[PDB]
């Protein structure tokens, strides 16, 4: 069987009620749920069948039956921001659902966004790293993509996204497009364009190979 | 009165004078059976029963378990080792004052959910425990038909206890001092797999195959068994090639064996010359499916066994304990 | 505190590597033991799994290059994974589970883990990283690129550390290489450009590499 997550992201503010959704191609009995941190291994939160494991604490519930389940936290606290995952037991392979990320819940906030040609001392080691900075948005959801001359690149480029800031729960984002030096030198315009919530309309950010 | 779990205790006809070892544990665990035993019917009562979630099937594991590391006890990993008689007898378990053990005589009960036909006894049929993997040998069989039973037939995971209605008789025998083989019909054994093809076709939607163990220790791999204090290992391919629309399986003795009961091994003499035969009753077996990758052609059912409660639970599913209250 | 393992690490692509977890009696008796790994940014997969029985039972899609088995002489379960490749990079659980067959309540739910194995596939050995400079623009931003180094960490300060006002050093990321890449970056005045002098300073302890690195128009 396969389950399915809903919402990839839920943003609330401490004291809100979390609800986190997961979906099954079939029908199940139950689905058990774990919490992750990073760095850490999973924390069994709802023991099968229900309700929950020893250790956790009153807040969590849990609910479904059939095709659909929930977990519910009744008041979220600091402690509960991380992952969490649903899990299910009909046959092997056991399936995992892709994750919810719970996070602390902010105003909407545009990136500030930046571009990053290759350095000239880069150039050198026979590659080129094309960076794209995207700094202080929410939510965490944004899209990057990369064009040289209007081609659209796909497979090669790598984002990377910090932790939400702790002291003003925004995020950022890197996104490098490498090229060898050659096809680097081969196109004139690289540009990234930038989707996301706070923005009314994609933002492009981009230059031209060899002027300043 | 409703299902309570209590240590039960076991009654049987064990022999005082006989070193065999099931008898000198029983003589000290159990007591003499009732003479005239009662069972009562109880009219218009429905009860639900569910052999995988049934503490009796723990406590007689609990038992062999004690009964295996105070008879056998030969030496390793960290440890005298006489040889002994091996024959299990049958064992009554009985409750206490203030409990009562509910039967379920209601035909090709499937092993869990609602039993109309119940009734109370004092004490269980006599059960010989027998140790044995893939076959279940000298156990009981249903009356009308083969019974196949699962928690849930479609968690691959779960294992399968299959019950047969005709028995299949095995003889094993040892006249290199370490090589034995087992026999049984060829044509019977085929006419077994059949009625144990139907009753999976009852649920399959699904053309059946049977294959050979996948691997693991080799106590699961082969029909792994003890016979006259030395310990069995046969390899039951040959039992087990066969796709649904005289039998001589190769046996060997193991000195070094893994305990079933405990993390470790255990090692014993080497088996003593002479005869070595023990006929025996095929009366079930303990069957594993492949899942996760079945495909419309074939379903991969294999012999299973290793876990010991299953083998009590073939017995005891029909039994449930309440403290009448 | 229940379940122990000890994996290996490093691994170049093609290998095998053997992960081993060793059990206390009870969970090695009476539990399931699961073979979970997960890699980073990803969910949970299950790999397979070893019942108290000693049955042994493997996900599909691991099956040609995957092999459980278990060692009943020391309460120990093992997986050995062939062929690695990078994508193979994970952290490595053995996890147990009652799965509805222990005696009481018979639950299901993974409720103890083991601390994992990390496992890297790569050929790379240990290497420096090369950091090259993310220019200013024309609020600006600024940065360094610190590319190609093996094995993690690599710190990076600004300015001896006297900088770290608005600064964000991304994650590292695994390049198909099979050598980590990162950013650091940092937002600054405008009007400061002109004067103020910017310089990352990297350090990869595991090869004495520290480089000093001015990022400047
Ligand atoms: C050596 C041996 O296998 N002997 C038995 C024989 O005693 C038994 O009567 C017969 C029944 O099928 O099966 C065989
Ligand atoms: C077995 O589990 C499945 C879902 O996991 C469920 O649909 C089915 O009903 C269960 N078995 C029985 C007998 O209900
Ligand atoms: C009713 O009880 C009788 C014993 O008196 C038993 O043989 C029978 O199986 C029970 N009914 C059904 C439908 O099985
Ligand atoms: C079991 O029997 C089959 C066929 O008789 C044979 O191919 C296989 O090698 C045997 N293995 C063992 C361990 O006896
Ligand atoms: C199982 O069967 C296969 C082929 O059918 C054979 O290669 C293997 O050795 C057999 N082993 C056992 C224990 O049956
Ligand atoms: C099965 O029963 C017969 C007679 O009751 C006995 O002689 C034989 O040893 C038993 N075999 C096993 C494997 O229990």
């Amino acid at each position: 069987i396969v389950l399915t997550q809903s919402p990839a992201t839920l943003s609330l503010s401490p004291g809100e009620r979390a609800t986190l959704s997961c979906r099954a191609s079939q029908g199940l009995n139950f689905v058990v749920w774990y919490q992750q941190k990073g760095g850490q291994a999973p924390r069994l939160l709802i023991h099968g069948p229900t309700d929950r494991a020893p250790g956790v604490p009153d807040r969590f519930s849990a609910r479904g039956s059939g095709t659909e389940f929930s977990l519910v936290i009744s008041s979220v606290e600091p402690d509960d921001f991380a992952l969490y995952y649903c899990q299910e037991y009909s046959s092997t392979p056991y399936n995992f659902g892709p994750g919810t990320r719970v996070e602390r819940k902010r105003t909407v906030a545009a990136p500030s966004v930046f571009i990053f040609p290759p350095s000239d001392e880069q150039l050198k080691s026979g590659t080129a790293s094309v960076v794209c900075l995207l700094n202080n948005f929410y939510p965490r959801e944004a899209k990057v993509q990369w064009k040289v001359d209007n081609a659209l690149q796909s497979g090669n480029s790598q984002e990377s996204v910090t932790e939400q800031d702790s002291k003003d729960s925004t995020y950022s984002l890197s996104s490098t497009l490498t090229l060898s030096k050659a096809d680097y030198e081969k196109h004139k315009v690289y540009a990234c364009e930038v989707t996301h919530q706070g923005l009314r309309s994609p933002v492009t950010k981009s230059f031209n190979r060899g002027e300043c | 009165w409703k299902e309570a779990e209590t240590t039960l205790f076991c009654a049987s006809d064990a022999k005082a004078y006989e070193t065999e070892k099931h008898n000198v544990w029983a003589t000290h665990a159990c007591v003499p059976t009732d003479p005239n035993p009662q069972e009562i019917h109880l009219e218009n009562v429905t009860e639900e029963f569910n052999m995988w979630k049934n503490n009796m099937v723990e406590q007689m594991h609990t038992d062999i378990i004690s009964l295996w590391d105070q008879s056998l006890k030969p030496c390793v990993k960290l440890t005298a080792c006489p040889k002994v008689t091996f024959e299990p007898i049958p064992i009554h378990y009985c409750a206490p004052a203030g409990f009562a053990i509910l039967k379920c005589k209601d035909e090709e009960f499937n092993g869990i959910g609602p039993c109309k036909n119940v009734s109370t006894v004092q004490c269980t049929h006599g059960i010989k425990p027998v140790v044995s993997t893939q076959l279940l040998l000298n156990g009981s069989l249903a009356e009308k038909e083969v019974k196949i039973r699962c928690e849930n037939i479609t968690n691959n995971a779960k294992t399968i206890i299959v019950q047969l209605v005709n028995p299949v008789k095995i003889n094993c025998t040892r006249p290199d001092i370490r090589q034995a083989h087992c026999n049984v019909n060829r044509t019977e054994w085929n006419n077994t797999l059949h009625q144990v093809v139907e009753q999976l076709r009852k649920h399959f939607n699904k053309t059946i195959n049977f294959a050979n163990s996948t691997g693991g220790d080799l106590e699961i791999t082969t029909h792994s068994f003890n016979c006259g204090g030395e310990f069995f290992y046969c390899n039951t391919t040959n039992l087990f090639n066969s796709t649904w629309n005289t039998i001589i399986l190769p046996c060997r003795i193991k000195q070094i064996i893994n305990m079933w009961q405990r993390v470790g091994q255990a090692m014993y003499a080497p088996p003593i010359r002479g005869v070595i035969r023990c006929e025996s009753n095929i009366t079930g077996l303990i069957l594993t499916r492949d899942g996760g990758n079945t495909n419309s052609t074939r379903e991969t059912f294999r012999p299973g066994g290793g876990d010991m409660r299953d083998n009590w639970r073939s017995e005891l599913y029909k039994y449930k304990v309440v403290k009448i209250e | 505190g229940q379940l122990v393992q000890s994996g290996g690490g490093v691994k170049k692509p093609g290998t095998s590597v053997t992960i081993s977890c060793l059990a206390s009696e009870y969970t090695f008796n009476e539990f399931v033991i699961h073979w979970i790994r997960q890699a980073p940014g990803q969910g949970p997969v299950w790999l397979g799994l070893i019942k108290r029985s000693g049955r042994l039972m493997t996900s599909y899609k691991f099956q040609d290059r995957l092999s459980l088995r278990r060692d009943r002489s020391t309460g120990t379960v093992f997986m050995e994974l062939r062929g690695l490749r990078l994508d193979d990079t994970a952290v490595y659980y053995c996890a147990r589970d009652g799965l509805g067959e222990v005696a009481p309540a018979y639950l299901y739910g993974i409720d103890a883990w083991g601390q994992g194995s990390t496992v890297i596939v790569t050929s790379a050995s240990t290497k420096g990283p090369s950091v090259f400079p993310l220019a200013p623009s024309s609020t600006a931003a600024l940065g360094c690129l610190v590319k190609d180094y093996f094995p993690e960490p690599v710190t990076v300060s600004w300015n001896s550390g006297a900088l770290t006002s608005g600064v964000h050093t991304f994650p590292a990321v695994l390049q198909s290489s099979g050598l980590y890449s990162l950013s650091s970056v940092v937002t600054v005045p405008s009007s400061s450009l002109g004067t103020q002098t910017y310089i990352c300073n990297v350090n990869h302890k595991p090869s004495n590499t520290k480089v000093d690195k001015k990022a400047e128009p």
